[PDB]
């Protein structure tokens, strides 16, 4: 039968003051598997369930250091958005990103997501096709001609059809 | 595992 990878991310900036949170959380056929809180005493991505910890201590510091680099990414685009919807500082705000893949019974890659939502609202989606842009308002728009200048699509794309479903691969082993 | 975002908005 088909399978399925998500990574849910958010960032929430608490009345401007300080670090945004941030929060990523993996699942597995609708399994939560993995888990990051920059709020947490010493933040890194922690198992969430037993056959994860077959996985060494250097897959734990590289997606550790991931979710380091998304920190910051994370921090630049809420005050970028900050900007496009001419709000003020100081309010409270939250940026989200939902990515992964679904295979199926013949562990080929059925449809691959990327998309972000800011403050509870649909920003900018990949379409099913992984090649076009869904914006879902005048901003967006300003971001999705970026987008299409840069070749983020394709970008995208190269992990939603290689590492996504590898590691969706190993991970249905390991479990 | 995880990816990046990268692009920038």
């Amino acid at each position: 039968g088909p399978h399925s990878m998500r990574y849910y991310e958010t960032a929430t900036s608490r009345r401007g003051l300080g670090e945004p949170r941030y929060t990523s959380v993996g699942y597995v056929d609708d399994k939560e598997f993995v888990r990051f809180d920059s709020d947490a005493e010493n933040p890194r991505y922690e198992p969430q369930v037993p056959w994860m910890e077959q996985e060494g201590p250097e897959y734990w510091e590289r997606i550790t250091q991931i979710a380091k680099g998304q920190e910051q990414w994370f921090r630049v685009n809420l005050r970028t958005l900050l900007g496009y919807y001419n709000q003020s500082a100081g309010g409270t705000h939250t940026l989200q990103r939902m990515y992964g893949c679904d295979v199926g019974s013949d562990g080929r890659l059925l449809r691959g997501y990327e998309q972000f939502a800011y403050d509870g609202c649909d920003y900018i989606a990949l379409n099913e096709d992984l090649r076009t842009w869904t914006a879902a308002d005048m901003a967006a728009q300003i971001t999705r001609r970026k987008w299409e200048q840069a070749g983020a699509a394709e970008y995208y794309r190269a992990y939603l059809e290689g590492e996504c479903v590898e590691w969706l691969h190993r991970y249905l082993k390991n479990g | 595992s995880p990816s990046y975002a990268y692009h920038q908005f």
